[PDB]
C-alpha cells in the first residue's frame, strides 16, 4: 500500500531564530576561544543560510542541505570563529591540520553544517586580535577550548592571499535528542491524519504508517515509545501532549489461481 | 466427540489443546 | 560511618518509553550491596573537595535546609571555570564561571562563597527542589553537558539507607561544556550526607505496564545474578547453565 | 526453536556491521553517493 498523503507536525513555535545574531555578528570569538551559541524555541529557513550573500563554503557534514527544513532539533549550537581561508577545510569531521588539531576540532561523526565566508573586508589590518594555537603535543578533544609560544596571533592582512585571508566560520551543531525538538525551521504543521498510510516526519522522525489514537500511560518527560523488538510504536505530538499509535501500511503476497491454458484463460486473484 | 461444544472435540483433545503455550511488517 | 548501599541509586537510562518489557542496558550506576561513606560536614567542620571521577551519588533527609548547594570544578579556582549550584527558597542559581573561592565558602544567612564573578558563561533559574524525605541526586558528566536526577520520598531511618527500590526521574540537561574533576558540598552558615561513586555496570531493568522501573538486577553481583542476566528472566528453573568463560 | 530463530533474525536488523549507522534513511540523508554506496554495500552484505 503506497503512501497517500504527507503529514507534517511541528511544535507551536513561530518566532524567527536569531540566526543573524551569530551569522551577522560584528565580532567572532577567536578560534581557540570559540563561543557556543545555543539556538532554541524558534523556526528559521536554512535556505537563507545556504544562499546568504558573499558565501563560499556551505557544506553539511552529516546532514543534507535543504533537508534541514523537515528536521527539527532540540538544540542547535552556533560556534562562531574566524580562521584562514586554507583553514576552512580543517573544520570538518575526519580532517587534520593546524585548526583541526590545535584550536577547534569537530567530532569524527559530526552531524551539522559548517558555514564559512570571506571576511577580508572586516577582519583585516595584521589583524592582531584573532589568535590560533600553533603547537600542541597531542590532538584536542572534540569541542574543547585550549588556552615557541603555542598561541600564535593571526597575520590577517588585506594583502594576504585567499589562503591567508580571514574567513568567518560558523558551525551549527545539531543535537537530535529524545526530548521534544524546538529548532524546527519553515514547516507548516499539517493536520493530524488518521487511518491513512502517511509519511510521519514528526519533527524529523522519518517513517511511514497509520496513525490512530493511543492509550499508553506516558510519563511527562517521555516523547515516544517502543516495542519489544526495539520498533517505534507511539509518538507524542510536539504541540499537544497526545500520543498516537503507529501501524505500518498493510502488505502481503499475491497469488493467481488458473486452470490449464488448454481449456480457457479465465483467472482468479487472491 | 461430545455434540455439545462449538468444536466437536473430546475432553482429552480439549485438555491437550489447552495445555499448549499461547512486528510482522 | 554507616556502610551500606542496598538497592538504591537507579535512574531511568533514557527518555524512551517502554511497557511490559525486560530490558538490559549498560550505564553508570551504583553497584548493588556496596557501602557508602557516611558523612557529617559539621559536628568541628569539614568540607573536603571530593573527586568527581566518573559519577557521584548523593542523598540526605533534613528540614532546616542546611544543605544549600554544591561546588563543581576542575581546578576549583579562578584560573578555570567552575560550576556553582545554589538552592534557595525562591529559585535556583546556576553560575558556571571562573570563580575565586575563599578559605571557607558558605552561604551567610552575603556571598562569602566567592570573591569575584568573571568570565561567566552559563546561568539558569528554575523552581526550587531542595527530617524524613530523602532527596537523591545523581551528578553525571556526559558528552560535554551536566545532568542531574531527583526523587523525593519519606524514610524513617536517617543514619542508614533503607532497602526497597525507587527509580530516579530526570530533571535537567545543561549543555555547559565544563570539565569536572572534583566537587564539594556547599552549606549555609548562620549536616549529614553520603558520597558514592558510579562504575560501568550492566543492569537488568524491568519495566511495568505503566512504564515504571519497579525492579533491577546487578549482573556482576553474583553467579545467580549472572544466570538471571543470561536467561533474561527473574526466575531460574532447576538445571545447570553455562554463563561465562574463565581465563 | 522456531520462535527463537525468528527473534534472532529480527534482532539482527539493528547491527552496524562496521557502517556509520544501522538506519538506511540516516545514511541516505547524511552522506554523498560515493561513500553511501560503500556503507549500503556493507549493510546489505551483513543482512544477506
Ligand atoms: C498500572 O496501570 C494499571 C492499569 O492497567 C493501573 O490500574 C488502574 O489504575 C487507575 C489509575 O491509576 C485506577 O483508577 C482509580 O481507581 C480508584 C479506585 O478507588 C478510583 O478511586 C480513582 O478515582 C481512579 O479511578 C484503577 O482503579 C486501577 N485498576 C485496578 C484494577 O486497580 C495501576 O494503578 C497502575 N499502577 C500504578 C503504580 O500506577
Ligand atoms: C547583515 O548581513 C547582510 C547580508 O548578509 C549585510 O549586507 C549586512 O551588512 C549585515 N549587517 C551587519 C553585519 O551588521
Ligand atoms: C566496603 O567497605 C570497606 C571498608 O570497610 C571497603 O574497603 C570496601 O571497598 C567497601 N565495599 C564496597 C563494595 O564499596
Ligand atoms: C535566594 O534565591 C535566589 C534565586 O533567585 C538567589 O539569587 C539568592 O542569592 C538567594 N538568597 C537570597 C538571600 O536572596
Ligand atoms: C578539562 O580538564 C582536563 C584536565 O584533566 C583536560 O584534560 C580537559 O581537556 C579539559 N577540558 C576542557 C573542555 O577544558
Amino acid at each position: 500500500v503506497q503512501p497517500t498523503e504527507s503529514i507534517v507536525r511541528f511544535p507551536n513555535i513561530t518566532n524567527l531564530c536569531p540566526f543573524g545574531e551569530v551569522f551577522n555578528a560584528t565580532r567572532f570569538a577567536s578560534v581557540y576561544a570559540w563561543n557556543r551559541k545555543r539556538i532554541s524555541n524558534c523556526v528559521a529557513d536554512y535556505s537563507v543560510l545556504y544562499n546568504s550573500a558573499s558565501f563560499s563554503t556551505f557544506k553539511c557534514y552529516g546532514v543534507s542541505p535543504t533537508k534541514l527544513n523537515d528536521l527539527c532539533f532540540t538544540n542547535v549550537y552556533a560556534d562562531s570563529f574566524v580562521i584562514r581561508g586554507d583553514e576552512v577545510r580543517q573544520i570538518a569531521p575526519g580532517q587534520t591540520g593546524k585548526i583541526a588539531d590545535y584550536n577547534y576540532k569537530l567530532p569524527d561523526d559530526f552531524t551539522g553544517c559548517v558555514i564559512a565566508w570571506n571576511s577580508n573586508n572586516l577582519d583585516s589590518k595584521g589583524n592582531y586580535n584573532y589568535l590560533y594555537r600553533l603547537f600542541r603535543k597531542s590532538n584536542l578533544k572534540p569541542f574543547e577550548r585550549d588556552i615557541y609560544f603555542p598561541l600564535q596571533s593571526y597575520g590577517f592582512q588585506p594583502t594576504n592571499g585567499v589562503g591567508y585571508q580571514p574567513y568567518r566560520v560558523v558551525v551549527l551543531s545539531f543535537e537530535l535528542l529524545h526530548a521534544p525538538a524546538t529548532v524546527c525551521g519553515p514547516k507548516k504543521s499539517t493536520n493530524l491524519v488518521k487511518n491513512k498510510c502517511v509519511n510521519f516526519n514528526f519533527n524529523g522522525l522519518t517513517g511511514t504508517g497509520v496513525l490512530t489514537e493511543s492509550n499508553k500511560k506516558f510519563l511527562p518527560f517521555q516523547q515516544f515509545g517502543r516495542d519489544i523488538a526495539d520498533t517505534t510504536d507511539a509518538v507524542r505530538d510536539p504541540q499537544t501532549l497526545e500520543i498516537l499509535d503507529i501501524t505500518p501500511c498493510s502488505f502481503g503476497g499475491v497469488s493467481v489461481i488458473t486452470p490449464g491454458t488448454n481449456t480457457s484463460n479465465q483467472v482468479a486473484v487472491l | 466427540p461430545d455434540p455439545s461444544k462449538p468444536s466437536k472435540r473430546s475432553a482429552i483433545e480439549d485438555l491437550l489443546f489447552n495445555k499448549v503455550t499461547l512486528q510482522k511488517f | 560511618a554507616y556502610t551500606n548501599s542496598f538497592t538504591r541509586g537507579v535512574y531511568y537510562p533514557d527518555k524512551v518509553f517502554r511497557s511490559s518489557v525486560l530490558h538490559s542496558t549498560q550505564d553508570l550506576f551504583l553497584p548493588f550491596f556496596s557501602n557508602v561513606t557516611w558523612f557529617h560536614a559539621i559536628h568541628r567542620f569539614d568540607n573536603p573537595v571530593l573527586p568527581f571521577n566518573d559519577g557521584v551519588y548523593f542523598a540526605s533527609t533534613e528540614k532546616s535546609n542546611i544543605i544549600r548547594g554544591w561546588i563543581f570544578g576542575t581546578t576549583l579556582d579562578s584560573k578555570t571555570q567552575s560550576l556553582l549550584i545554589v538552592n534557595n527558597a525562591t529559585n535556583v542559581v546556576i553560575k558556571v564561571c571562573e570563580f575565586q573561592f575563599c578559605n571557607d565558602p558558605f552561604l551567610g544567612v552575603e556571598f562569602r562563597v566567592y570573591s569575584s564573578a568573571n568570565n561567566c558563561t552559563f546561568e539558569y533559574v528554575s523552581q526550587p527542589f531542595l527530617f524524613k524525605n530523602l532527596r537523591e541526586f545523581v551528578f553525571k558528566n556526559i558528552d560535554g553537558y551536566f545532568k542531574i536526577y531527583s526523587k523525593h520520598t519519606p524514610i524513617n531511618l536517617v543514619r542508614d539507607l533503607p532497602q526497597g527500590f525507587s527509580a530516579l526521574e530526570p530533571l535537567v540537561d545543561l549543555p555547559i561544556g565544563i570539565n569536572i574533576t572534583r566537587f564539594q558540598t556547599l552549606l549555609a552558615l548562620h549536616a549529614a550526607y553520603y558520597v558514592g561513586y558510579l562504575q560501568p555496570r550492566t543492569f537488568l531493568l524491568k519495566y511495568n505496564e505503566n512504564g515504571t522501573i519497579t525492579d533491577a538486577v546487578d549482573c556482576a553481583l553474583d553467579p545467580l545474578s549472572e544466570t538471571k542476566c543470561t536467561l533474561k528472566s527473574f526466575t531460574v528453573e532447576k538445571g545447570i547453565y553455562q554463563t561465562s568463560n574463565f581465563r | 526453536q522456531n520462535a527463537q530463530a525468528l527473534n534472532t533474525l529480527v534482532k539482527q536488523l539493528s547491527s552496524n556491521f562496521g557502517a556509520i549507522s544501522s538506519v538506511l534513511n540516516d545514511i541516505l540523508s547524511r552522506l554523498d553517493p560515493p561513500e553511501a554506496e560503500v556503507q549500503i554495500d556493507r549493510l546489505i552484505n551483513g543482512r544477506l
